[PDB]
C-alpha cells in the first residue's frame, strides 16, 4: 500500500532576477463562486495550499467557460513568471518518422495526462506560483494560493513530467525486451509482437507497476479502428500516409493561398513521388505584405497540374524492417530539382523526397547530385541509423573522371549506376598541356570605368584578328566576351591565352548552366569543341600577345 | 591508488555562458558502443546521469585509434574550452621548448587514462554535460555529467600538470638530454638517439609511469625533418618552348611577392608577340643573365621572418592529385613558417575525405611541435561533405578548427 514518492527536482529562477509581482484582474461576481469552487476541492486533492501574507508574489488568474460546455476551469498566467525561469533541457526536440516504425502483432494506448498533477514540486519554488482570488464586492481579502505540483502553462512542467516518467519506466523496459514503449505528453504507447492474450496481460503489469509510485490510469473501453491519426499522419496495422491533402481549387491566389501550399506540397511530398514546388516558391520569394494576389506564372501551372496527377490516387508508405537492406534511388527533374524515393522492396517505398539546388551563380549536375545524396545520407542516419545503399543515374566512368580532377576532395558512398531516364554527365573537359597544331587565341578585353564602353577581341598566330566595340558593360563583362569570340571563329581544337583571373575562375570550376547568359553562350560553345586548352599569363607586362590585344582593347 | 583529496577551483570567463551546443546524428553501431563504455564509466564513478534542469551540452561521438579496434569515446570540447578560463597557473605555463623540433626523433604517448584519477570542482561538473542519441528520436536521450577530469578539455592537463611533473623527475633527472612535452592528452618524447635505443628507452619511460598509479600503450613515431620551408625550383631545360615561358613568367611574377628582388622583364621580352604556343623561343643573354640572378634570390631564405605568440596560425592545403597534397602554414600572408608535401597513405587512393582527413591530422601533431599549438585550417572541400564524413576517419584527441575555401586558388601548381 505504501507509495514510493517521485523525486522532487530543485528548480530555480534566472540568476539576479526576482519573482513576479503582477496585479490581480478585477473578476465578475459568477465568475469568482467558479473559482472559488475549484480552489476547494484542488486543495483537498492536494494540488494547492492557502499561504499567509508573506509571500508577496502574485499571479494573475482566470476562469472560463469553454462554450457550450458545462462547469468551467481556472487558468493562471505564468506569462512573468516563464520569463524568469531557468532553462531546461527540452528532450521535446522532434518527433519519430512512421517509415521508422516496425509492425507489430498488437499496440495499445495509456493515457497517463492524469499524473501531469501527482507529480510534486520543488519546495523552495511552490511560493512563486500564489495567485489571489479576488472576493465579492472586495468587502475582504481575497483567498491566498499557491501550487504543490506542475502548473499547467509553466516554462518547465513538460520537461520535469518527462524525465519523471522516464525514471519509473526505466526498470519496466529493462525487464521486457519483447515489449516496446514510446512516451510522448499525456500517452504512451505501447506495442509488441506477440499473443493478443499475453500482450494485455503485461499491459496490466505495466499498468500496476505505474500504480507502485501512485500514479493510475483511465483503463477501459476499446478506441480501435485502424484510421489512427497522429500529428499529421495516418497510421495503420502495415502502412502509413499524409492526412488527406486537399488541393485548394481557387483562381485568385493570394501570398498565404500559395505560401499555405507550398508548405502544404511540402508535407505531402514525404510519400507523393514528384511533387514540385520550385515555380510556386519562386512567386513568393520575395513580396509585400502577407497577402496579395500575384499572378501565376506559366510554368507554375503546369506543374501544379501535374500536382492533381499525383496527389489524385492515394499513395500509401510502408514499416521498416531491419533484416532486408535499405535502398535509394535519385532522378533529376530540372531546373535544379531532384527527386528520391527510399525502399527496401521493389515499390514499397518507406518514404519519398526532394532536393532543390542551393542558390548560386554558376553550378552542374554532378555537383547538385553529390548535394542531395549527402542529404539524403544524414536523413536515413537520422531515421534507420544507417546509410543506405544507392542507385544513380550517373556511368562509373562519368565518377571517375570527374572526383580525380576536381579541384576539391569529395566522396559518394557505396553506389551502383541505374539506367534510366536522363543521366548525369560531363559536358566538356578542358587539355591539360598545349596542343600540338591548334591556332592560338591570345585575347583581352577592357572598359572604361566611367562611360562604360569598352572593347574585346583577339590576335592569333595565324594574322588573324578582330576587336568589336561595346556599350554599358564592365570590365568582367569584357574578359568573357573575348574568350567567346575565339571560341566562335576557331576551329575544332583551340589554345587560348587570357590574363583574367575572373574568366579562369568561372572556368576551373567547370559549370555547365548559368545565370549570365554570357557564360552560357560559352558554355555552349566548349561543348561543341574537341579539344580546349586555357592557359593564363600575368597583366601588364610583356607577355605579348596579349601585350598586343591588351593595347587595341584599350585607349 | 592514485586520487587528489582536493579539486582545484575552476571558473568560465568573465561574463560568459556554458555551452549549449546541439548534438549530431550518429549511427547505430556507434550508439551501441557508447552504451557500453558510458555503462561502465558510470560505475567506475567517472561519471552519472542528470536531471532536466541542465540545459548545457556538448557533442560527442566514437571512434577507432591507430590498432586498437575497440571504440572510444570522443567528446568535442571546442566550445566549452574557448569558454573556459584560459588557465593562467600561478606557475605560468611551460615556455614552450624550442628543443622539441631540432631532436632526430619524437615519440607520442596516450597518458589520457592519468586524468580519469583526479576528481572536477563540483561547481563546474554541470557544464560538461553531454548526450547519447536515440535512433529516430525513438526515446528519450541519455544524459551525464563528468566527476572527473575530461578528456579533450583544455583544464585537464594544467589541474594535472602538478601531479605529472612529480611522475616524470625519476626520469628527467637521469637523463638530462631527453626532451619531453605535454599538450592536451598527448604526451612528446624526443631524443637524439636512433631506433634501436630510442625505441626501447621509452619503454623505460612506459613502465615508470605506469608504477605511478598509471589506452595506456599507444605510441606514433615522427622525425622532424630538413626544409621548414621548402625552396621554390625554376625549371632547367635546354630548348623553352613559348609555352613554358609563359608558365616561368608566371611563377616568377607570383615569388616576387615574397621575394621582392625578382625581375621578369628580360624574360617577358622573348614573349612579346603572338607566336604558336608549342614553338621554340631561343633565350637571349639578357635572358639568361636574369634567369640566374633569380636563381639566386630562391636559394636564399625569405626576409625576416618571425613567430608571433599572439597571434593565430593559418594553414591552407591544396589538393595536387594522385594521392599528393601540399601545405602551408603562416600569420601573414607571403611569411610562411612551414610548408610541406604530406604524400599517399592508406587513402586507399579512392578516398579523397580520407586523405584530406589524414592531411588534417598530420598537420596538426607537427604544429603543435613546432609552436605547442593547433592551426586554424583553409579546407578546400564543401562544408556539408565535410561535415558528413570527417568523424568516420578522424582519430586524434583533439580537434582544430576550420573554414571552407569555395573559390579554386590560381596557384594549384606553383606549390607542386
Ligand atoms: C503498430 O505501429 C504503430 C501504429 C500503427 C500506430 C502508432 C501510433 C502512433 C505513432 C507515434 C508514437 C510512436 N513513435 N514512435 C513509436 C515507437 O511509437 C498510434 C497513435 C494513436 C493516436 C493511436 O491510437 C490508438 O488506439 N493506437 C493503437 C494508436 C497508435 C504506434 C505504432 C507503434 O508501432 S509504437 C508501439
Amino acid at each position: 500500500v505504501p507509495i514510493s514518492p517521485i523525486e522532487t527536482v530543485p528548480v530555480k529562477l534566472k540568476p539576479g532576477m526576482d519573482g513576479p509581482k503582477v496585479k490581480q484582474w478585477p473578476l465578475t461576481e459568477e465568475k469568482i463562486k467558479a473559482l472559488v469552487e475549484i480552489c476547494t476541492e484542488m486543495e483537498k486533492e492536494g494540488k494547492i495550499s492557502k499561504i499567509g501574507p508573506e509571500n508577496p508574489y502574485n499571479t494573475p488568474v482566470f476562469a472560463i467557460k469553454k462554450k457550450d460546455s458545462t462547469k468551467w476551469r481556472k487558468l493562471v498566467d505564468f506569462r512573468e513568471l516563464n520569463k524568469r525561469t531557468q532553462d531546461f533541457w527540452e528532450v521535446q526536440l522532434g518527433i519519430p518518422h512512421p517509415a521508422g516504425l516496425k509492425k507489430k502483432k498488437s499496440v495499445t494506448v495509456l493515457d497517463v495526462g492524469d499524473a501531469y498533477f501527482s507529480v510534486p514540486l520543488d519546495e523552495d519554488f511552490r511560493k512563486y506560483t500564489a495567485f489571489t482570488i479576488p472576493s465579492i464586492n472586495n468587502e475582504t481579502p481575497g483567498i491566498r494560493y499557491q501550487y504543490n505540483v506542475l502548473p499547467q502553462g509553466w516554462k518547465g512542467s513538460p520537461a520535469i513530467f518527462q524525465s519523471s516518467m522516464t525514471k519509473i519506466l526505466e526498470p519496466f523496459a529493462a525487464q521486457n525486451p519483447d515489449i516496446v514503449i514510446y512516451q510522448y505528453m499525456d500517452d504512451l504507447y505501447v506495442g509488441s509482437d506477440l499473443e493478443i492474450g499475453q500482450h494485455r496481460t503485461k499491459i496490466e503489469e505495466l499498468r500496476q507497476h505505474l500504480l507502485r509510485w501512485g500514479l493510475t490510469t483511465p483503463d477501459k473501453k476499446h478506441q480501435k479502428e485502424p484510421p489512427f491519426l497522429w500529428m499529421g499522419y495516418e497510421l495503420h496495422p502495415d502502412k502509413w500516409t499524409v492526412q488527406p491533402i486537399v488541393l485548394p481549387e481557387k483562381d485568385s491566389w493570394t501570398v498565404n493561398d500559395i505560401q499555405k501550399l507550398v508548405g502544404k506540397l511540402n508535407w505531402a511530398s514525404q510519400i507523393y513521388p514528384g511533387i514540385k514546388v520550385r515555380q510556386l516558391s519562386k512567386l513568393l520569394r520575395g513580396t509585400k505584405a502577407l497577402t496579395e494576389v500575384i499572378p501565376l506564372t506559366e510554368e507554375a501551372e503546369l506543374e501544379l497540374a501535374e500536382n492533381r496527377e499525383i496527389l489524385k490516387e492515394p499513395v500509401h508508405g510502408v514499416y521498416y524492417d531491419p533484416s532486408k537492406d535499405l535502398i535509394a534511388e535519385i532522378q533529376k527533374q530540372g531546373q535544379g530539382q531532384w527527386t528520391y524515393q527510399i525502399y527496401q522492396e521493389p515499390f514499397k517505398n518507406l518514404k519519398t523526397g526532394k532536393y532543390a539546388r542551393m542558390r548560386g551563380a554558376h553550378t552542374n549536375d554532378v555537383k547538385q547530385l553529390t548535394e542531395a545524396v549527402q542529404k539524403i545520407t544524414t536523413e536515413s542516419i537520422v531515421i534507420w541509423g544507417k546509410t543506405p545503399k544507392f542507385k544513380l543515374p550517373i556511368q562509373k566512368e562519368t565518377w571517375e573522371t570527374w572526383w580525380t580532377e576536381y579541384w576539391q576532395a569529395t566522396w559518394i558512398p557505396e553506389w551502383e549506376f541505374v539506367n534510366t531516364p536522363p543521366l548525369v554527365k560531363l559536358w566538356y573537359q578542358l587539355e591539360k598541356e598545349p596542343i600540338v597544331g591548334a591556332e592560338t587565341f591570345y585575347v583581352d578585353g577592357a572598359a572604361n570605368r566611367e562611360t562604360k564602353l569598352g572593347k574585346a577581341g583577339y590576335v592569333t598566330n595565324k594574322g588573324r584578328q578582330k576587336v568589336v566595340p561595346l556599350t554599358n558593360t564592365t570590365n568582367q563583362k569584357t574578359e568573357l566576351q573575348a574568350i567567346y569570340l575565339a571560341l566562335q571563329d576557331s576551329g575544332l581544337e583551340v589554345n587560348i591565352v587570357t590574363d583574367s583571373q575572373y574568366a579562369l575562375g568561372i572556368i576551373q570550376a567547370q559549370p555547365d548552366k548559368s545565370e549570365s547568359e554570357l557564360v552560357n553562350q560559352i558554355i555552349e560553345q566548349l561543348i561543341k569543341k574537341e579539344k580546349v586548352y586555357l592557359a593564363w599569363v600575368p597583366a601588364h607586362k610583356g607577355i605579348g600577345g596579349n601585350e598586343q590585344v591588351d593595347k587595341l582593347v584599350s585607349a | 591508488p592514485i586520487s587528489p583529496i582536493e579539486t582545484v577551483p575552476v571558473k568560465l570567463k568573465p561574463g560568459m555562458d556554458g555551452p549549449k551546443v546541439k548534438q549530431w546524428p550518429l549511427t547505430e553501431e556507434k550508439i551501441k558502443a557508447l552504451v557500453e563504455i558510458c555503462t561502465e564509466m558510470e560505475k567506475e564513478g567517472k561519471i552519472s546521469k542528470i536531471g532536466p534542469e541542465n540545459p548545457y551540452n556538448t557533442p560527442v561521438f566514437a571512434i577507432k585509434k591507430k590498432d586498437s579496434t575497440k571504440w572510444r569515446k570522443l567528446v568535442d570540447f571546442r566550445e566549452l574550452n574557448k569558454r573556459t578560463q584560459d588557465f593562467w597557473e600561478v606557475q605560468l605555463g611551460i615556455p614552450h621548448p624550442a628543443g622539441l623540433k631540432k631532436k632526430k626523433s619524437v615519440t607520442v604517448l596516450d597518458v589520457g587514462d592519468a586524468y580519469f584519477s583526479v576528481p572536477l570542482d563540483e561547481d563546474f561538473r554541470k557544464y560538461t554535460a553531454f548526450t547519447i542519441p536515440s535512433i529516430n528520436n525513438e526515446t528519450p536521450g541519455i544524459r551525464y555529467q563528468y566527476n572527473v577530469l575530461p578528456q579533450g578539455w583544455k583544464g585537464s592537463p594544467a589541474i594535472f600538470q602538478s601531479s605529472m611533473t612529480k611522475i616524470l623527475e625519476p626520469f628527467k633527472k637521469q637523463n638530462p638530454d631527453i626532451v619531453i612535452y605535454q599538450y592536451m592528452d598527448d604526451l612528446y618524447v624526443g631524443s637524439d638517439l636512433e631506433i634501436g635505443q630510442h625505441r626501447t628507452k621509452i619503454e623505460e619511460l612506459r613502465q615508470h609511469l605506469l608504477r605511478w598509479g598509471l589506452f595506456l600503450w599507444m605510441g606514433y613515431e615522427l622525425h622532424p625533418d630538413k626544409w621548414t620551408v621548402q625552396p621554390i625550383v625554376l625549371p632547367e631545360k635546354d630548348s623553352w618552348t613559348v609555352n613554358d615561358i609563359q608558365k616561368l613568367v608566371g611563377k616568377l611574377n607570383w615569388a616576387s611577392q615574397i621575394y621582392p628582388g625578382i625581375k621578369v622583364r628580360q624574360l617577358s621580352k622573348l614573349l612579346r608577340g603572338t607566336k604558336a604556343l608549342t614553338e621554340v623561343i631561343p633565350l637571349t643573354e639578357e635572358a639568361e643573365l636574369e634567369l640566374a640572378e633569380n636563381r639566386e634570390i630562391l636559394k636564399e631564405p625569405v626576409h625576416g621572418v618571425y613567430y608571433d605568440p599572439s597571434k593565430d596560425l593559418i594553414a591552407e592545403i591544396q589538393k595536387q592529385g594522385q594521392g599528393q597534397w601540399t601545405y602551408q602554414i603562416y600569420q601573414e600572408p607571403f611569411k610562411n613558417l612551414k610548408t610541406g608535401k604530406y604524400a599517399r597513405m592508406r587513402g586507399a587512393h579512392t578516398n579523397d575525405v580520407k586523405q584530406l582527413t589524414e592531411a588534417v591530422q598530420k598537420i596538426t601533431t607537427e604544429s603543435i611541435v613546432i609552436w605547442g599549438k593547433t592551426p586554424k585550417f583553409k579546407l578546400p572541400i564543401q562544408k556539408e561533405t565535410w561535415e558528413t564524413w570527417w568523424t568516420e576517419y578522424w582519430q586524434a584527441t583533439w580537434i582544430p578548427e576550420w573554414e571552407f575555401v569555395n573559390t579554386p586558388p590560381l596557384v594549384k601548381l606553383w606549390y607542386q
